[PDB]
């Protein structure tokens, strides 16, 4: 029904009912009991101490976004440091600007049926010039991303 | 000579047992020079011989051709006198290695860089430098010039911001330029 041969969807439609069949066997639903967050480790640095760690583009590059069988648009979006434009109503893709280069990035893993909130954690470089030599150490100064999705139901 | 090493024999040569001879003498002369005739009449060589001796021993660096008066050995009397670049590329993270590589040849730009001296400087082996070069001629971003130094026709690669500026397109101009006018002025 989606328009491709059955016979190249046979697989797709497989793997479903054997990734499910593997994590009832060989996922869980807890693990390190020990090591629950504390919140007195967290500590929330103030604005004048985290801005060495922001990376450093405060505004993303000029974009537009082309979606195929839409009209053209034509407007250029920028958006800040850390924000994100609204979904496209139909389409749902979004962009959002991480202030540097990306050059890491997971998704976190929730236990299916959770209908959880999504998240991504990803690092992007302080500066879009830097380059870094792999057979030295860095030991630089940088900012772990966490970044909310939702919980992407329809 | 080649011997396998089970049958190796230092075989000597006339000439060098000879110079040693020579030399023997000469060391054991005070001043380290005497006459060519003694040096001769020393071991009954002949001329023809002797000159041979002379100009090894001359061509060795072991004794230097001096003359002396005979009032200096007690006339001038012939005598012999015996005697006796480019830094390496850091592979960084965030760039492929075409882009790495463009970099390094933009780097050395006018005066260019050759297939070796790639493969020193990215640390690459031999098959993995010339597969570099192949593919950044194919891109078109660096233009191959070859040079003859030394023994080799080596090519020299440079990139295309730099390639027809380059001491090695003008020098190849002109000359591509001359043959193709003294070749045509030739008569059909």
């Amino acid at each position: 029904p989606n328009g491709l041969p059955n016979h190249i969807m046979a697989p797709v439609w497989k793997c479903l009912h054997l990734t499910k069949d593997f994590r009832e066997q060989k996922h869980s639903y807890w693990e390190f009991a020990e090591w629950i967050p504390l919140a007195w480790k967290w500590h929330l640095l103030s604005e004048l101490e985290a801005a060495p760690y922001l990376p450093q583009e405060e505004k993303s590059p000029l974009f537009s976004v082309q979606r195929e069988g839409l009209p053209e648009d034509g407007t250029l979006y920028r958006i800040n440091r850390f924000s994100s434009i609204t979904a496209h109503p139909e389409r749902w893709d979004v962009s959002f600007f991480t202030g540097g280069p990306l050059w890491a990035l997971d998704w976190c893993p929730v236990p299916e049926g959770a209908g959880a909130s999504q998240y991504v954690a990803l690092f992007s470089s302080p500066d879009m010039n830097e380059t870094h030599p792999l057979s030295q150490l860095h030991s630089g100064p940088g900012l772990l991303q966490l970044w909310g999705l939702g919980t992407l139901q329809q | 000579l080649l011997l396998l090493n089970r049958f190796h024999v230092d075989r000597r040569s006339k000439y060098d047992i000879l110079m040693e001879k020579l030399s023997v003498m000469l060391s054991t002369r005070t001043n380290h020079i005497e006459t060519l005739g003694k040096l001769r009449e020393e071991l009954g060589l002949c001329e023809r011989t002797f000159k041979r001796l002379y100009q090894y021993m001359l061509n060795a660096g072991l004794a230097k051709v001096v003359s002396l008066r005979l009032q200096e050995i007690h006339v001038m009397v012939r005598c012999l006198k015996l005697l006796k670049t480019v830094p390496p590329v850091d592979i960084v993270f965030e760039r492929d290695m075409l882009t790495q590589t463009y970099d390094l040849i933009e780097r050395r730009g006018t005066k260019g860089i050759s297939q070796a001296e790639i493969r020193v400087a990215m640390n690459v082996g031999k098959l993995e430098a010339r597969m570099l070069c192949r593919l950044l001629q194919r891109f078109k971003v660096v233009k191959g010039f070859m040079e003859d130094e030394g023994r080799q026709r080596t090519t020299k690669y440079i990139s295309c911001v730099f390639a027809e500026e380059s001491d090695l397109s003008r020098q190849y101009q002109r000359e591509k330029a001359r043959s193709e006018l003294l070749t045509t002025v030739s008569l059909a």
